[PDB]
C-alpha cells in the first residue's frame, strides 16, 4: 500500500510488515539459503586474522580494486585541451562506461566518442573505423582537435594508430594540418593514471617533437604546470590562484576545470576553456615544467627532460604544510618572484587551525587509499597533524613508491605503527580494519561497504568513512573541494577534526548513559 | 508538430552527416504511423553503430554481466580480463536484493581476474583456475560461479570452457563460462542472448531428473525483472495477493536454485521481452511451459496485465484478481487526483534501452502526459512493432540515436520533460529541461505496480514542477 | 584502571563495570532519585501535544533562549574598526563572558576591557571608573580608539556616558582629540543584534554628526556596506570579493575579519585590519549605504537617511539566488558598473547544483532558528530549493518581521504548511519537533540537546542538527564558511543535501535489513 | 632565572602603567621565597580589579550560579534578570552528571526570567512568582529551585526572599534566593561565600530533626569537587575501595538529598578550599563534623592524601589504604615510565582561579616538569600561604594578573607550556607556546586520582610534543 500524503520509496516501503512477510517466504521456500547461523559463522570468520592470512595469500583473484583502466585517464587528459574531443579507438562498451563513471562523480556531461570496433575488426584491424570515425566526429561535434586513445581490443590486435591516422589524412577523411594526437592506452598495463601520463605525453609530443630547432628555454618567461589525473575542481583553481597571487606567469597544461563546471544557464556547451594549441606549442619556451603528481607522470617527465630540456624539479605533490612550502619556494627560486604576504598569512591561518584542533586529532588512527601521489600527500599531512596512518594502501603503485613512503613514515614517530600495501585491493583493506581497527577510513565511495561490514560485527567495531578521493558517487558536490596547498590542507583538517567530533557526539548522545560527555563546547 | 514538420526536422538534422553516415542514419529515424504493422517499413534496428557519432550504447559484457547474470545474488560473477569493465559496472545498476554481502550474496562486489600484460601474452587460463580456488577458500558460501569474458578473452584464444568443466566437477558447483566479449554483437542486446544461452547450457538442466519439488496449479515465474529499486517486489506482491506462487524472479533478487526450479512452474511471466524471450521460448519448447508478456507501469497496464494473467488460470484466480483491483482502486485514484492536475498536458521525450521506451507510456498517459518522441539504444524490429500502437501519430522515433541528433530533436520539439540515461541527464538540465533518469529511476522507485505508481507520479511532479527551472536566466540579461 | 596503551578519558572510562556499579550505588543510596518508570512516563509526556499546549501558555518562564544581550553585539561591532578596543562600562563579570563566548565560536583571542564597577558605584556612579579605565586602557594596550558600551548595572543606575567621557577628557585622563565613541547597550532591551546597531550608530554619529557641512553625496565615488552582526568570516570575504570582481569601489563599515583570523606565525596581534577612522569620516561622501542585514539595523538606517542623506535601498539580506540577484543588480544600478560574466557564471553553477540535487531536497521539512535576517534568508533559500520550512523561530524578532515572513511564505507553495514563532525559545522548539516532526533542524550548537531528546524517544523520532548560525562550539572552523551570495548558497546546498544523504546511508547501512537501499551512487 | 632577574622583570613590566595603577599592581606581583610563612609580606590579594586593565576575572553570579549551585542536578537554577548571564554560562563549565536532562536533571539548561524594560521599571517579583508556577507545571520532577540574582535584582529593590518563602510553602519544595549580583564583591570569590551561605540558611538544616538515615563509622562527603570531566567520580572510586562510604559530593553530580544528608557524615574531605571552606566550618561548629584538606592531582599527592584520610579512621581502613596504593602502584608507574622522558625538564606557567594554581604542581613534578610561574584570579592570602612551599625559590607569582602582565612575563620567561583559561589559550598558541586548559581540561580529563593522572600525562605530552609547534616560522623568511 501507499498513502498519498506519505508516499514511501524502496526504503522504507519494503520495511512494511507485508513486504517483510513476503520476502521471508520467498527465502524459505525457493532460495535454499544457508542457515543464518551459518551466515553469521562465516561472517565472524571473515573478520579474523586467520582469514586475513589466507586473504593476503591471494595470487590470482582480485576483489573490490581501488583503480581503473588507462583510457579513463586518457579521456580526462584530453578533456583538458581547448575544444578537444577525446576519441577512444576500439569498442564502444568502454566509452559508455568512461562517460557514466565521470558523469556520476562530477554530476556533469562527459563528451567522448568511440569508433565502435566489432567482430569484423579482429580479423582485419580497425583501419576503416579510424577513417570514418575521425571524419564523422569532425563533421558532427566540430572539435578543433581529436585526442586518440585505445581500448584493450585494439591493443591486442595491434592497430597501428600512427599509420591509421596518416592514411585517414591521405584519403581526405580529415585535413592535413588537423591535430590528431594519439596514444596507446592498454588497460592491462598500470591504471587510469598511466593512461593520463601516456595521453599527455602523446599530446606534448604531437605538438613539439619536430619544432624544437627554434625554441629557447626561458624565452617566454613562464613555468608550465602539469596536473596529472585530478578530479577536484578546487585543485585546478587553487594552483591558478597561488600563481596569480605571486604574479607568476603560468601555463596549465590540461585544464578541464571549465568543461567540468559549465553553468546551467539555458545552453549546453560541449566545450569550455582548456589549454590552447598555442600554449602547448609554446610550452618548450617556458623556464621549466612542474609535475604536480610526479609518481604518475613517469613518461611525461622523461619526454620533458629529453626533448624540451626542462630539468623538472623533484617536488612532491603540494599537499599539507611542508610540501606546499617547498612548492612555493621552488616556484620562487625559478621565477625570481617573491612569495607574497597574502600567502604567508594563509599559511599562518592553517597553522592556527592546526594548533586549535590538535587535541582532537592526536593519536587518531587512519586507513587510507587512492592514487599514489594523493595517498603520499595525505599521509604526509596526517603525520603533520599527529595522526597515525596505520593502513596505507595503493592498488596502482610500484615498489619504488612503497620505499619512498616507508622513508616518509620512518621520519616521523607517528609513522612507527604503519604499513604500506601496494597492489592490494579493498577486500584486503577490509580485513586490515577488522584485525587492527582504526578510528576512520579515508577513501572513495567504495569504502561505504567496508563501513557496512564493520557495523554488522558491532557498533563498537564500525569504522566511519571520510570520503576524500575518486570516485565519490553518494555525496553531491564534493568534487568542488580542494586538497592541494594551504586551502586544501584547511579543508582536509576541517573534515577530519569535524569527523572526530561528529562520531564522538554520536557515541555520547545516549541519555543517562554516555551523555555525561555530550559537551556543548569542544 | 505535424508529420510534415517532423520529417523536415529529420531531414535538417541529417544534413550535418558525411555521406556514408547520412545514408545509414536516415534508416534509423521515423515518424510514427499507426496504420503500419510492419515496423521494418519505417525503421531499421539492431545494426552496428557508426564510428565517431557518440552512440549511447554499451557492449555485450554489459548485456550479460551488467544485466542478466550480475543480479543473481548467491553466485559470484568474475569479470575475466583487465580491471576496467568490472570497476565501471560495480554497483552502477540498482538491481535490489536481500543478502549478507561478502558472505552469501555478492551482487555489489567486483570480482575480476585483473589481467596484466603477461596474462595477455601467455593467456589467463591458469590465472583463472587458481582464481576459482581462491574464491572457494575465501568465499565458501557461494553457490556457483560465472565467468564473464571481457574483450581480450576471445582475441588471445583462452579456453574458459575447459576451466569451467574441470573446476565445476572438482568443486561440485556450477561454473558457467560466458563469452560476452565486448566486440561481439553491436550492443548490450547480444549479451542478453549469449547469457540466456549460458543459462540454458550450464544451469537450467540441473534438476531435469529431480522430481522432488512440490508443485501447485498456481506456480509462476517472473522472467526479466531485474528489481530496479525494488520493482520486482512491488510486482511480486500483487501476484501473490492474486493467488499465485512466484517460484522465481529472473534475475532481480534471484538465486541459482530459483533458476533451476523454473522448469517446474506452470507459466512464465515475461516483463522484459528483449533480454529474456530467448530462454522463455527454450522453456516452452523443452518443458512445454507457456509464457506471456505483461506490463506493470501504471494502473491501466497493471489492471489489464493482472486480468490477462489471471485468465490463464481458473475462476478462483479471476475472482481473487478482481479483489486486488478493488483494493488498490482508491490508492491509485488518489495518486491521480493529486498529481494529474500538476502534469496534465505536459510532453515527454524518452530514450532508454530495449523495453522502457514503450513500456512506460501508459503510466505517463494516466497522468495526462503525452510522449511526443521515444526510441531505443538496442531494440530489434519486434520491439518497434510493439511500439507502433503505444505511441501517438506523427510522433518521432529514433533508433541508436546519436548525441547530436538527440540534442537537435530536443531543441526543436521543446519537451517539458525528458526520460533517459546518466550520459544524457546533465546535458538537458543545462538547457533548462526537467530530466528523470529512466534507468536508475534517479535513485528512487520502485515504479512497478500500484505502489510504484505513487512514487513515479511523485517523481515526475517533483522534477517537472521544480522551482529550480524558473531560474536559469540571470535577470539582468 | 588504565592500561597505558589504551588510556580512556571520561568516555569511555566510566563505562567500565566498576564505575557503572559505583554510580548505581551512588544513585540508590543517596540521590533519592525518582523511579526510572516515573522518569520515563514524564519524558513521554513532554513529547505530547498536551504538554506543547501548556508549554506555549508560558508568559514568564524562558527556557533555553536563542539570543544573547546587547553589549555582546557592541563588542563585535567595535572589533571591526582599526586598532580599536571594546570597552564595556559596567560590571567586569559581563566581559569575561563576552570574551569566552566569542573565544569558543571563533577559536581566537577576543580583546575587550571593563571598568569594573562594584558595590560602590551603585550609589555614587561609575564616573571614577570611566576616568581611570579610559586612561589605563589607553596606556596599557595603546588602541587608537576606545568604543564604549554598557552593562545592565550602569544602565539601571543611569550613568551618563557622554558627560563621564567629557570629564575624563577635561581632567587630562585621555587626550581631548582621542576618539571615544559610545553607546547605551541595555541588556534588557532587544538583544545582541540591537547592541550591534546601537554601537554602530554611536560610532557613525561620533565621526560625522557635526561634520556634515563639507559633505556631498557621491563625492567620493564609493558605496558603503554595513554588515551587522556577522560571525561567518566567509561572509565578510564574499562581499568584498564580489565588489572587487564588479570593479566597485566600496567601504566596509565594521570589518572584523582580519582580527578574528590572525595567523599563528610566532607573534600575537591584538589589533589587525578593520575600518579606518578616515573611512568612517569620509563615509557621508559615498553614493549610498547598503545594509546587509536590514531587520537588525533600524537605528543605523534612520541615522544614515537623516544625517548622511543616503536613501538606503530596501534590500533583503543577499542570501540565496533571488536576493543575491537583487543585491548585485542594485549595486550595478547605484554604481553604473555592469555585473560581469564571472558572476553570471558563478550564478549558473549554483543553478546547476540545484538541478543536480533537487531530488534529494524536494519536500524536506526543516525546523530552524537564529537571528531574524539570517532566518529570513535561510527560509527564502529553502523555498528556492523546494524544501518545506515547517518550524520557523526567531527569539529576537518582532511582529513586523513575522508579518513580512508570512508574506514570503505565502508567495511559495512550499511555505503553505509553515508557521513563524517570534519571542520563543528552544524549549518551545523542542515541543514542535516532537509534535510535528521535521527531517532536520537548522540551528546553532544549542540544537544538539534537542537532537539528544528526540533520539531518546527513539531512533525513528530522532531529528539531526545541521549547524548553521551562532554560536557553534562543538565543531571547529565552520566560522570560516559563507552563507551570503552565490558562494554561500552553494555551501549551504551542499551541507543540506549531504545531510540528507548521510542520514539515508545511516538508515540503510543495516546488513540484510535496510541495506537493499544502500546504493553506491546517489 | 635569579631572584633579582625576576624582580627586575616585574619592574620592567610595571613601567607601562599610569602612576595610580602602577602603585596597585606592584603589590600583586611577587618572587617566591620559601622561608616566608606569612604570604602578605610579598603579595596582596582579594582586592578590587583596576578599571580598563583587562582582568581575566568574572563575578559573584559566576561563583554562585556557574560554580557552586549550577552543578546540583535535580534542582532548577533560575538566572534571574536579563538574558545574557545565563546564556553565556549555559554549559560552558564541564560539571559532569548522570541524569535525564529536562526531566529529572537540569544542569545544562538555561532557565531565566529574561528581563525586559518593564521588569526593570516595575520590578520582577510578580514575574518571578509566575515563572515558579510554570516551572512546577512543565518540570514536575524538580526537587527544588534556586534563584540566582543578576546585577539588576538588587539595584531595583526586588524582594526575591519574600517570593521564595511564599513559593516554598506553597509547593512543598525548597526555594532558595541567592543574592549573587555581580556588582557584589570583586570577583567569583564572594559568589562562593554568598552561595555557601544560601546552602546553610535554606537547605542544610532540613533534616536536623530527621534521623531516619542509617549512618556507619565510615561515612564521608567530598566537598568542593565539581566533577570536571568526572573528577569526583575518579576520586569517589578510590575512597570506596579504601572502604569509606561516600554519602555526598558537593556539588558535581550532587543532589539536594545528599546536601541534606551531609550533616550525618563522620568526615568532610575538602578538595576546593576556596569555594567551600565556609560551609565546612559551619558544619564543624554546628554538627561537630571534622574536616580536612586533600589533593588528588598526581600520585605523590594522591598517595599522601589517602593515607592522611585513612588515619582519621581505624586500622581496617588504614590496611585497605595500603591495598589501594599497592593496586594502582604499577599503573601510575607505567604512566611515569612512558611520559616523564618526553617531559623531563619542561617549564610551565599556570594561571587559574582559587585552587588549581597550587594544587596541580605535584602532578607536573611527578613528570619531571617545573612550574616556574603560577597565579590565581580571585584567591585570598590563605591560598597564597599554602602556595609558598609548593613553588620553588625565585619563581614568579601573580594575582589578578592583567592581560598585559601575563603576555610580557611569558615572552621574557619563555615557558615550554602554559596552563590557563579559554581567554588566554588562543593568545599563546599564536606565539608558539603549547597551551593546556586548566579549567575545562581542554575537553579532556578527568585529571583527579590515579585514573586522572594517565589522561593528564597523555595530554601534557600530546600538546607539548605536538608537530604543530615546529612550523610557525615560514621557511622562506
Ligand atoms: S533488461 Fe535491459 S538499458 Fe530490459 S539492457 Fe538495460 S533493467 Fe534499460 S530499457 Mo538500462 S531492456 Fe532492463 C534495461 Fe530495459 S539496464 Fe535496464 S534500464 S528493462
Ligand atoms: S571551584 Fe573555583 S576558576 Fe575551586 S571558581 Fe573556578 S572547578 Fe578554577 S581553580 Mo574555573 S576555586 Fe573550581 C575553579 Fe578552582 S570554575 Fe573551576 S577551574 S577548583
Ligand atoms: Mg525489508
Ligand atoms: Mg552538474
Ligand atoms: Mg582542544
Ligand atoms: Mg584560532
Ligand atoms: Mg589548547
Amino acid at each position: 500500500s501507499q498513502q498519498v500524503d506519505n508516499i514511501k520509496p524502496s526504503y522504507p516501503l519494503f520495511r512494511d510488515e507485508e513486504y517483510k512477510d513476503m520476502l521471508a517466504k520467498k527465502r524459505d521456500n525457493f532460495e535454499e539459503k544457508h542457515p543464518q547461523e551459518k551466515i553469521d559463522e562465516v561472517f565472524q570468520w571473515t573478520t579474523t586474522e586467520e582469514y586475513q592470512e589466507l586473504n593476503f595469500q591471494r595470487e590470482a583473484l582480485t576483489v573490490n580494486p581501488a583503480k581503473a583502466c588507462q583510457p579513463l585517464g586518457a579521456v580526462l587528459c584530453a578533456l583538458g585541451f581547448e575544444k578537444t574531443m577525446p576519441y577512444v579507438h576500439g569498442s564502444q562498451g568502454c566509452v559508455a562506461y568512461f562517460r557514466s563513471y565521470f558523469n556520476r562523480h562530477f554530476k556533469e556531461p562527459i563528451s567522448c566518442v568511440s569508433d565502435s570496433m566489432t567482430e569484423d575488426a579482429a580479423v582485419f584491424g580497425g583501419q576503416q573505423n579510424m577513417k570514418d570515425g575521425l571524419e564523422n566526429c569532425k563533421a558532427i561535434y566540430k572539435p578543433d582537435m581529436i585526442a586518440v586513445s585505445t581500448t584493450c581490443m585494439a591493443e591486442v590486435i595491434g592497430d597501428d594508430l600512427n599509420a591509421f591516422i596518416n592514411n585517414s589524412k591521405k584519403e581526405g577523411h580529415i585535413p592535413e594540418e588537423f591535430p590528431v594526437p594519439f596514444a596507446h592506452t592498454p588497460s592491462f598495463v598500470g591504471s587510469h593514471t598511466t593512461g593520463w601520463d601516456n595521453m599527455f605525453e602523446g599530446i606534448a609530443r604531437y605538438f613539439t617533437l619536430n619544432y624544437m630547432e627554434d625554441k629557447e628555454v626561458g624565452s617566454n618567461g613562464k613555468i608550465n604546470i602539469v596536473p596529472g589525473f585530478e578530479t577536484y575542481l578546487g585543485n585546478f583553481r587553487v594552483i591558478k590562484r597561488m600563481m596569480n597571487e605571486m604574479g607568476v606567469d603560468y601555463t596549465l597544461l590540461s585544464d578541464p576545470e571549465e568543461v567540468l563546471d559549465t553553468p546551467a544557464d539555458g545552453q549546453f556547451r560541449m566545450y569550455a576553456g582548456g589549454t590552447t594549441q598555442d600554449e602547448i606549442k609554446d610550452a618548450p619556451n617556458a623556464l621549466n615544467t612542474l609535475l604536480l603528481q610526479p609518481w604518475q607522470l613517469t613518461k611525461t617527465k622523461k619526454f620533458v627532460k629529453n626533448t624540451w630540456k626542462h630539468e623538472a624539479p623533484k617536488l612532491n605533490i603540494p599537499m599539507g604544510l611542508e610540501w606546499t612550502d617547498e612548492f612555493l619556494m621552488k616556484v620562487s627560486e625559478i621565477t625570481g618572484k617573491p612569495i607574497p604576504e597574502s600567502l604567508a598569512k594563509e599559511r599562518g591561518r592553517l597553522v592556527d587551525m592546526m594548533t586549535d584542533s590538535h587535541t582532537w586529532l592526536h593519536g587518531k588512527k587512519f586507513a587510507l587509499w587512492g592514487d599514489p601521489d594523493f595517498v603520499m600527500g595525505m599521509t604526509k599531512f596526517l603525520l603533520e597533524l599527529g595522526c597515525e596512518p596505520t593502513h596505507i594502501l595503493c592498488n596502482n603503485a610500484n615498489k619504488r613508491w612503497k620505499k619512498a613512503m616507508e622513508a616518509i613514515l620512518a621520519e616521523s614517530p607517528y609513522g612507527a605503527n604503519s604499513e604500506v600495501h601496494i597492489g592490494k585491493d579493498l577486500w584486503h583493506m577490509r580485513s586490515l580494519v577488522f584485525t587492527n581497527k582504526p578510528d576512520f577510513m579515508i577513501g572513495n565511495s567504495y569504502g561505504k561497504f567496508i563501513q557496512r561490514d564493520t557495523l554488522y560485527k558491532g557498533k563498537e567495531f564500525e569504522v566511519p568513512l571520510i570520503r576524500i578521493g575518486f570516485p565519490i558517487f553518494d555525496r553531491h558536490h564534493l568534487h568542488r573541494q580542494t586538497t592541494l596547498g594551504y586551502e586544501g590542507a584547511m579543508q582536509i583538517l576541517t573534515t577530519l577534526v569535524n569527523s572526530v567530533l561528529e562520531r564522538l557526539d554520536e557515541e555520547t548522545r545516549g541519555m543517562q548513559t554516555t551523555d555525561y560527555n555530550y559537551d556543548l563546547v569542544r | 508538430m505535424s508529420r510534415d514538420e517532423v520529417e523536415a526536422l529529420i531531414q535538417e538534422v541529417l544534413e550535418v552527416y558525411p555521406e556514408k553516415a547520412k545514408k545509414d542514419r536516415a534508416k534509423h529515424l521515423a515518424v510514427n504511423d499507426q496504420s503500419v504493422e510492419q515496423s521494418k517499413k519505417c525503421i531499421t534496428s539492431n545494426k552496428k553503430s557508426l564510428p565517431g557519432v557518440m552512440t549511447i550504447r554499451g557492449c555485450a559484457y554489459a548485456g550479460s554481466k551488467g544485466v542478466v547474470w550480475g543480479p543473481i545474488k548467491d553466485m559470484i560473477h568474475i569479470s575475466h580480463g583487465p580491471v576496467g569493465c568490472g570497476q565501471y559496472s560495480r554497483a552502477g545498476r540498482r538491481n535490489y536484493y536481500i543478502g549478507t554481502t561478502g558472505v552469501n550474496a555478492f551482487v555489489t562486489m567486483n570480482f575480476t581476474s585483473d589481467f596484466q600484460e603477461k596474462d595477455i601474452v601467455f593467456g589467463g587460463d591458469k590465472k583463472l583456475a587458481k582464481l576459482i580456488d581462491e574464491i572457494e577458500t575465501l568465499f565458501p558460501l557461494n553457490k556457483g560461479i560465472s565467468v564473464q569474458s571481457e574483450c581480450p578473452i576471445g582475441l588471445i584464444g583462452d579456453d574458459i570452457e575447459a576451466v569451467a568443466k574441470q573446476k565445476s566437477a572438482e568443486l561440485g558447483k556450477t561454473v558457467v563460462p560466458v563469452r560476452c566479449e565486448g566486440f561481439r554483437g553491436v550492443s548490450q542486446s547480444l549479451g542478453h542472448h549469449i547469457a540466456n544461452d549460458a543459462v540454458r547450457d550450464w544451469v537450467l538442466s540441473k534438476r531435469d531428473d529431480d522430481d522432488s519439488f512440490e508443485s501447485t496449479p498456481y506456480d509462476v515465474a517472473i522472467i526479466g525483472d531485474y528489481n530496479i529499486g525494488g520493482d520486482a517486489w512491488s510486482s511480486r506482491i500483487l501476484l501473490e495477493e492474486m493467488g499465485l506462487r512466484v517460484v522465481a524472479q529472473w534475475s532481480g533478487d534471484g538465486t541459482i536454485s530459483e533458476m533451476e526450479l523454473t522448469p517446474k512452474v506452470k507459466l512464465n511471466l515475461v516483463h522484459c521481452y528483449r533480454s529474456m524471450n530467448y530462454i522463455s521460448r527454450h522453456m516452452e519448447e523443452k518443458y512445454g511451459i507457456p509464457w506471456m508478456e505483461y506490463n506493470f507501469f501504471g494502473p491501466t497496464k497493471t489492471i489489464e496485465s493482472l486480468r490477462k494473467i489471471a485468465a490463464q488460470f481458473d475462476e478462483s484466480i479471476q475472482a481473487k484478481c478482481e479483489e486486488v483491483i478493488a483494493k488498490y482502486k482508491p490508492e491509485w485514484e488518489a495518486v491521480i487526483a493529486k498529481y494529474r492536475p500538476r502534469l496534465e498536458g505536459k510532453r515527454v521525450m524518452l530514450y532508454v534501452g530495449g523495453l522502457r521506451p514503450r513500456h512506460v507510456i501508459g503510466a505517463y498517459e494516466d497522468l495526462g502526459m503525452e510522449v511526443v518522441g521515444t526510441g531505443y539504444e538496442f531494440a530489434h524490429n519486434d520491439d518497434y512493432d510493439r511500439t507502433i500502437k503505444e505511441m501517438g501519430n506523427a510522433t518521432l522515433l529514433y533508433d541508436d540515436v546519436t548525441g547530436y541528433e538527440f540534442e537537435e530533436f530536443v531543441k526543436k520539439v521543446k519537451p517539458d520533460l525528458i526520460g533517459s540515461g546518466i550520459k544524457e541527464k546533465y546535458i538537458f538540465q543545462k538547457m533548462g529541461i526537467p530530466f528523470r533518469q529512466m534507468h536508475s529511476w534517479d535513485y528512487s522507485g520502485p515504479y512497478h505496480g500500484f505502489d510504484g505508481f505513487a512514487i513515479f507520479a511523485r517523481d515526475m511532479d517533483m522534477t517537472l514542477n521544480n522551482p529550480c527551472w524558473k531560474k536559469l536566466q540571470a535577470p539582468w540579461k
